[PDB]
């Protein structure tokens, strides 16, 4: 169990829009055995009160799917909660409002990092900072996995949607 | 067609309910219980 | 509504300790006849009780005949609980069987049926009786949904894929068939 | 008009020494239709007898005889973490656990239907005739 | 539809039996598990013969509207093509409907004088023979 | 699904629901039967104009 | 409303595994059995003179 | 590699062992029907 | 699903059918037949008594003795609940089956009327 | 794994686990000149002789593991060409 | 005189699975077993109708 | 008087052989003759992820009998049984099928596997499109009585029969006679 | 067209029996095959009747210095307690192999996807594949990564 300082004065309104997941550094079974089958993962952020409405588009067997979740607030600005065995703690520590975004997730005493960007390509300095942070997070370089830079879903359908909320 | 299936030609293990029902089968010819067995477990089994 | 007279009082029962009588329904309300609030059945208290399986074991209040191999096995076979009582020094195996739930829909299969009203009667078969047997049938709905944000993993929910079969059920016959037919008739004269 | 009618009761058969019971039966002559009166009674009868004749009821077993199902399971399948001798007769009085695989694998998809009896005359599936249990390559 | 990839990759999770190679049930009963194997197998053969004679489904009354009779215990229900209602499907919105011919119950075998069966289409084969 | 309401309702008399082997179970049951009969036959559209 | 108590239960819990979502309810001993068969229908008809 | 002590299968080896010493076409026909007529020598897995 | 007959609804309709499947059909046998297949052994007397009681019940509470209009006899009230006409209280060739006559033994019926009108014991 | 059966102590020959060279098994197969399909495997391409020799590919930082049977490995990837065009018109 | 009658009805059934009840060694509910034990050997229409 | 007749008999039967991705390109048939590019790539990946064992090379199965009780005797008897199996239901017994159809033997019944764009009882109807050269090819007859082992050779001598080359097609390819060394209990069963 | 019904001649002469399950092998040949969807056949091909045993039945093959399996496939003792599918048919032996030495399978997880299909047989005149004959799932202890 670890906890760091989130982004100072995080604004969900200025953070809204379409985000694109680039790299995720962690030690998970799907990341190490099925990491070669990863695809383009995009994110959609929509503010809802203190919480954050979250939509995720990703190609599963070619057909796109919509993952709708609601990151419940933990009472502290910057930190969020998500529920399904396990508790997810979303922590945003270092990000701007125009080019990149870094997220921290915790589950079952395991830490994980996520790199989000508004568009491709990603700046080399952002990737260097992400590598430095994932190395400071007691994670090795081999646990870093890059994602394709194309094939992002435009929009899903009523049938292809997730209903965690 | 999605998958191929084949049962072993010999040395197979039978179900315990079918085991007990066959142990309950008589020796003298009685079409009633044999017809009940046919109605409860079918007339054949799946080899392929 | 025309109802006959009350029948003669039947003999008192030792265990029930009640009286009974009934009558017949001669003429119901066809068009405008006056209805009869009174029913054809009745009961009465009695005070003439006199005296109130033979197999390996029997429940205390219910006459369910149970073998001794089902006593102290981690499964309540009697509603009163006479099978899992005083089982102090008895090991109870789990078999990885009590974690999974029985087949959905046994309630309707355990109910009776009345062809006159097309309604469901009380429980007929015991939908919770297993008799120590643990049979599992592979379900077909093991593809619903599951997501993992921390691992970025999308796959089918692998929590519950097993259906337990009660003793009173022969087989659940997991299969799949579909026949859809629409009929259309357009005539003009 | 074609209401179900069953033939007369067959002649009494000799009392089976092994099953200590005598049996009689009847067969269908005309099936019911058009919501007619069906044959709503048992097509067979069972009566108790007094068996006086030698019978080879029990069958020998080389391996260990299971306590509940009475199966002739070899000792090589005992104390292997598997439930082979039936409901709860296996895995009793075991010092150590072995022979179990690591990842706790599942069974084949749809193998349950492949182990049940089939009626080729009506294309309907019936009770399970094959023992598709676990019993690891 | 175009979303049939769902059906394609989901049939893998719940497949149905397409082709069947049958084997008689008395061959499944072995002597190592049940005593008196020969007598049990002979009785099973005779019972299967009498059962096939009983559940041939030809004894049911012929349906109408090109229906297919189906035997189930003591009840017989007519499965009709789409477009017909009612028991035996005598009411339909069409005239001079082409009725597919169906075969009746085949006659019993002759007592060793030369086995031959008769069959009337009142479209299966007939004139089956077995040497005595 | 959150809040349902009755559609079809099977009928059953109240005097059949009285607890058995009570103080005056049978007599009170017959009395409530007579009472419900007199209630349903006392005032209705049949007696009005 | 209910003229009787419907919360009392006699002995071992009787499972009520049915419904839209994955949730397990209880059936009181006072109720013999309750099914979740959710039938539905509607009709339409027009005519002209 | 075809010429070697190829580990045979349980059903195949069992059926081959249950074959009678004297020439009997009955079991030979059933074994040929169940197992086929030829085994793999070479060849890729090209689609179609 | 009743509102629309498009492909948009059938998807979640089948999904919910997977969630909660109703009974599509079922074969039936009289309740006195299950007593023969009990572990208690011979119950021939009780079985015959219950069979006679069921034969009398299927005649006392049959749909024919109920008020003519589909006639549904429930308890002591007679209803058809409509023909979907909304003409009157009971929602009034026509066709109607008469009730079974008393066991002579013969059993006659009267009024096209489909089915049998003569029964013999 | 016969050599490492009961070794009480081992000497680290390579500091880090490296990936093997892709398509390295095709470099060990035999060639039957008569058949037009070269042959099955004759040489082993997983043996490394203990020496953890490697090579750094272009923009492929993760090093590849060179087997002992390969003396020299070089990356000279480059294309090498036929072109034909014909047009007919009649009016 | 013009008449146009058109009835287009569809009955579609999609079965999830089949179920088959056992014929021998059936364990009845405790309520039904009590009711059966509570039936007298003499013919009584009231108790049998209640059952 | 105005009379008009329209007939558009268009049909297809794709053969796509990945278990799940089979349905896509095959069901895309409605109003889309050409298959989708992305769907084709997905099916290619899927059929790479699942084998397509067809297109094999074969060798005599009886050679696998190496270390079993009565190995060589059973091997020779399996050779004889395989020869008897091959010549007992050889499709030569079946009559030639119309329109160049290919006959097979399933148990005790001949089945004329119809060529593409053909159907019927004996592949006689549906001659709308042939798309081939045409004619009637030749077919080898059934093997005659085996040689009495005078000097070990064979005298089967497969010859032409009731389906001769008539429509200008090529004759049945293959040898006329065969020759080997008779077993004669295989030298009294190996010494 | 003219339909053709099947008709078989008398069965071949009798054969010997030496399998302790005496049965006179009486094979027959269908001289006239069915065609045009006619009568396939009615009578069975083979016939099993009583027989007289002349030669003794063959005993099981000698299992020399090889640990036997549940089925009978005798393999070398080099695979004893190898922590993998040693017998390649069942886990009967299992060598009480709790202390698994040499790090079994050296952390190698999967074989080729469906090598079981490669193990399957082949039929030529029917175009349909057959059952698994060659146990390609073997390893011989020699892990080939
Ligand atoms: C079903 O809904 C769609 C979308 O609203 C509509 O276009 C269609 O007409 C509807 N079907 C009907 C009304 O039969």
């Amino acid at each position: 169990i670890s906890t760091i300082q989130p982004k100072a004065n995080f604004d969900a309104q200025q953070f809204a829009g379409t985000w694109l997941l680039v790299a995720v550094g962690s030690a998970c079974r799907f990341l190490q055995e099925q990491g070669h089958r990863a695809e383009a993962t995009t994110l959609h952020v929509a503010p809802q009160g203190t919480a954050m409405a979250v939509s995720t588009f990703r190609k599963l067997d070619g057909i796109c799917w919509q993952v709708r979740q609601l990151y419940g607030d933990t009472g502290v600005l910057g930190r969020f909660l998500l529920q399904a065995r396990g508790a997810v703690h979303v922590v945003v520590a270092e990000t701007d409002y125009q080019s990149f975004a870094v997220l921290y997730l915790e589950r079952a005493g395991q830490l994980s990092v996520k790199l989000y960007a508004r568009s491709l390509p990603v700046s080399d300095s952002v990737l260097s900072g992400f590598e430095q942070r994932v190395q400071e997070a007691h994670l090795t370089e081999d646990q870093i996995f890059y994602f394709p830079k194309y094939g992002f879903c435009e929009a899903a359908d009523q049938f292809h949607v997730l209903d965690e909320v | 067609e999605v998958a191929h299936y084949k049962l072993k030609p010999r040395s197979l293990m039978l179900h315990y309910e079918f085991l007990q029902r066959v142990k309950r089968l008589p020796l003298e010819y009685s079409y009633g219980e044999y017809r009940d067995l046919f109605r409860d477990f079918g007339t054949h089994y799946i080899t392929e | 509504c025309q109802l006959s007279n009350w029948s003669e009082w039947t003999d008192c029962f030792p265990c029930q300790d009640k009286k009974y009588r009934h009558r017949s329904l001669l003429q119901p309300n066809k068009f405008g006849g006056t209805i009869c609030s009174g029913d054809i059945w009745d009961q009465a208290s009695c005070s003439s009780s006199t005296t109130c399986c033979g197999q390996d074991f029997q429940c205390k209040e219910t006459g369910r005949c149970l073998k001794r191999h089902l006593v102290c096995n981690g499964d309540q076979d009697c509603l009163d609980g006479s099978d899992e009582d005083d089982c102090e020094d008895v090991r109870a195996i789990d078999e990885d069987c009590s974690q999974y739930e029985p087949i959905p829909g046994s309630q309707k299969a355990a109910l009776g049926y009345n062809i006159l009203t097309q309604e469901d009667a009380q429980s007929v078969y015991d939908a919770s009786y297993y008799g120590g047997q643990c049979e599992t049938v592979y379900n077909g709905e093991w593809r619903e949904l599951r997501y993992d944000s921390t691992c970025e993993r999308l796959y089918y929910g692998d929590d519950e894929k097993y259906f337990r079969k009660p003793y009173n059920f022969l087989k659940y016959h997991f299969e799949a068939l579909a026949d859809t037919g629409i009929s259309s008739e357009f005539y003009d004269n | 008009p074609i209401d179900c009618e069953l033939s007369s009761w067959s002649s009494w058969t000799t009392c089976d020494p092994c099953q200590k019971k005598r049996y009689r039966y009847a067969y269908l002559l005309q099936p019911s239709q058009f919501h007619g009166e069906p044959c709503n009674f048992s097509d067979k009868e069972v009566e108790d007898c007094v068996t006086n004749r030698p019978c080879r009821s029990q069958v020998r077993c080389e391996g260990f005889v299971c306590a509940q199902t009475g199966r002739c399971v070899n000792r090589r399948l005992l104390c292997n973490g598997d439930n082979d001798c039936g409901d709860q007769s296996d895995e009793a009085n075991c010092r150590r656990i072995y022979k179990k695989c690591q990842h706790e694998m599942d069974q084949y998809w749809g193998i349950g239907s492949l182990a049940s009896g089939i009626n080729l005359f009506t294309n309907s599936f019936e009770g399970p005739v094959l023992d598709h249990r676990y019993y690891c390559s | 539809a175009d979303l049939m990839q769902e059906w394609g990759d989901a049939v893998q999770y719940n497949p149905a039996i397409i082709k069947v190679k049958v084997e008689p049930l008395y061959e499944l009963v072995t002597a190592t598990d049940f005593a008196y194997s020969s007598t049990v197998r002979q009785n099973m053969k005779q019972a299967l013969e009498e059962f096939q004679k009983e559940v041939s489904s030809c004894h049911c009354a012929p349906c109408q509207g090109n229906g297919v009779p189906v035997l189930k215990g003591s009840r017989c229900d007519c499965i009709c093509p789409v477009g017909s209602q009612g028991l035996a499907c005598e009411v339909s919105y069409r005239k001079n409907t082409p009725i597919d011919g169906k075969w009746n119950c085949w006659s019993n075998w002759s007592s060793c004088s030369g086995r031959r069966k008769t069959r009337q289409r009142q479209s299966g084969p007939a004139s089956e023979t077995l040497d005595c | 699904n959150d809040a349902p309401v009755l559609i079809s309702q099977k009928l059953s008399p109240i005097y059949n629901l009285v607890p058995v082997k009570m103080k005056n179970a049978h007599l009170k049951k017959q009395n409530l039967e007579r009472a419900i009969e007199d209630y349903i036959n006392e005032f209705s559209v049949r007696k009005c104009h | 409303s209910t003229p009787f108590d419907n919360e009392f239960y006699n002995g071992l819990c009787n499972r009520d595994r049915d419904g839209n979502t994955l949730t397990y309810y209880r059936r009181p001993w006072n109720v013999a059995s309750l099914i979740y068969e959710t039938k539905g229908e509607k009709n339409f008809r027009t005519e002209h003179y | 590699n075809n010429p070697e002590f190829l580990q045979l299968a349980e059903p195949f080896w069992k059926e081959l062992s249950h074959l009678p010493s004297l020439y009997d076409y009955s079991a030979y026909r059933r074994l040929i029907d169940q197992y086929g007529t030829h085994y793999l020598q070479s060849g890729s897995l090209g689609g179609e | 699903l009743a509102q629309n007959r498009s492909t948009i609804t059938y998807r979640s309709w089948g999904r919910s059918l997977k969630y909660n499947p109703v009974v599509i059909d079922f074969e039936m046998q009289p309740i006195h037949e299950v007593l023969r297949h009990t572990s208690l052994g011979p119950l021939e007397a009780k079985r015959q008594n219950l069979r006679r009681a069921l034969d009398q019940y299927l005649m006392e509470f049959n749909a024919c003795r109920c008020g003519p209009c589909v006639p549904i006899l429930e308890g002591t009230s007679c209803r058809c609940q409509c023909r979907l006409g909304s003409l009157g209280a009971a929602c009034e060739a026509d066709g109607s089956w008469s009730c079974w006559s008393s066991w002579s033994q013969e059993r006659r019926r009267e009024c096209s009327c489909p089915g049998r009108k003569v029964q013999t014991q | 794994n016969s050599d490492e059966r009961d070794c009480g102590r081992t000497k680290a020959v390579c500091t880090r686990k490296y990936n093997p060279i892709p398509s390295v098994q095709l470099m060990g197969n035999g060639f039957h000149f008569l058949a037009g399909e070269p042959r099955g495997e004759v040489l082993d391409n997983s043996f490394t002789g203990g020496i953890c020799k490697t090579v750094k590919s272009s923009r492929t930082s993760n090093p590849y593991r060179v087997p002992a049977n390969l003396e020299n490995v070089g990356f000279e990837v480059q294309t090498a060409t036929d072109f034909y065009k014909d047009l007919t018109s009649l009016g | 005189n013009e008449k146009k009658f058109i009835f287009t009805r569809i009955f579609t059934k999609v079965q999830t699975a089949h179920f088959k009840m056992r014929k021998d060694d059936i364990m009845l509910d405790e309520g039904m077993l009590q009711s059966l034990m509570e039936l007298p050997d003499q013919y009584n229409y009231g108790m049998y109708a209640k059952f | 008087a105005a009379s008009g007749t329209q007939n558009n008999v268009l049909r297809g039967e794709p053969f796509i052989r990945g278990a799940g991705f089979i349905s896509g390109l095959s069901y895309l048939e409605l109003d889309n003759p050409a298959g989708n590019k992305r769907r084709y790539s997905a099916w290619a990946e899927s059929v790479t992820n699942l084998p397509q064992v067809i297109k094999q090379k074969l060798t005599p199965l009886y050679e696998l009998v190496k270390e079993v009780p009565c190995a060589s005797v059973k091997k020779l008897y399996l050779k004889w049984a395989l020869e008897e199996y091959l010549d007992e239901f050889d499709p030569c017994h079946c009559r030639p099928c119309q329109n160049g159809g290919l006959a097979t033997v399933e148990g005790t019944h001949c089945l004329c596997h119809c060529k593409p764009y053909t159907f019927g009882a004996a592949c006689e109807q549906g001659v709308l499109v042939g798309n081939q050269a045409g004619g009637v090819d030749g077919g080898w007859s059934c093997w005659s009585s085996w040689s009495p082992c005078v000097q070990g050779k064979k005298t089967r001598s497969r010859e032409c029969n009731n389906p001769p080359p008539s429509g200008g097609g090529r004759s049945c390819v293959g040898e006329t006679t065969e020759s080997t060394q008779c077993e004669d209990e295989e030298l009294e069963h190996l010494r | 067209s003219s339909p053709v019904n099947c008709q078989w001649d008398f069965y071949a002469p009798w054969s010997e029996c030496n399998g302790c399950t005496k049965t006179q092998t009486r094979r027959r040949s269908v001289a006239v095959y069915g065609q045009y969807g006619g009568q396939p056949c009615v009578g069975n091909a083979f016939e099993t009747q009583s027989c007289e045993p002349t030669r003794g039945c063959p005993t099981e093959e000698g299992c020399g210095e090889r640990f036997r399996c549940f089925s009978g496939q005798c393999i070398s003792k080099s695979l004893v307690c190898n922590g993998d599918s040693d017998c390649d048919e069942d886990s009967a032996d299992e060598d009480r192999c709790e202390d698994s030495e040499r790090r079994p399978s050296c952390d190698i997880d999967k074989p080729p996807p469906n090598i079981e299909l490669t193990g399957n047989g082949y039929n030529e005149l029917t175009g349909q594949f057959r059952n698994r004959v060659i146990n390609t799932k073997s390893f011989g202890g020699q892990c080939r990564k």
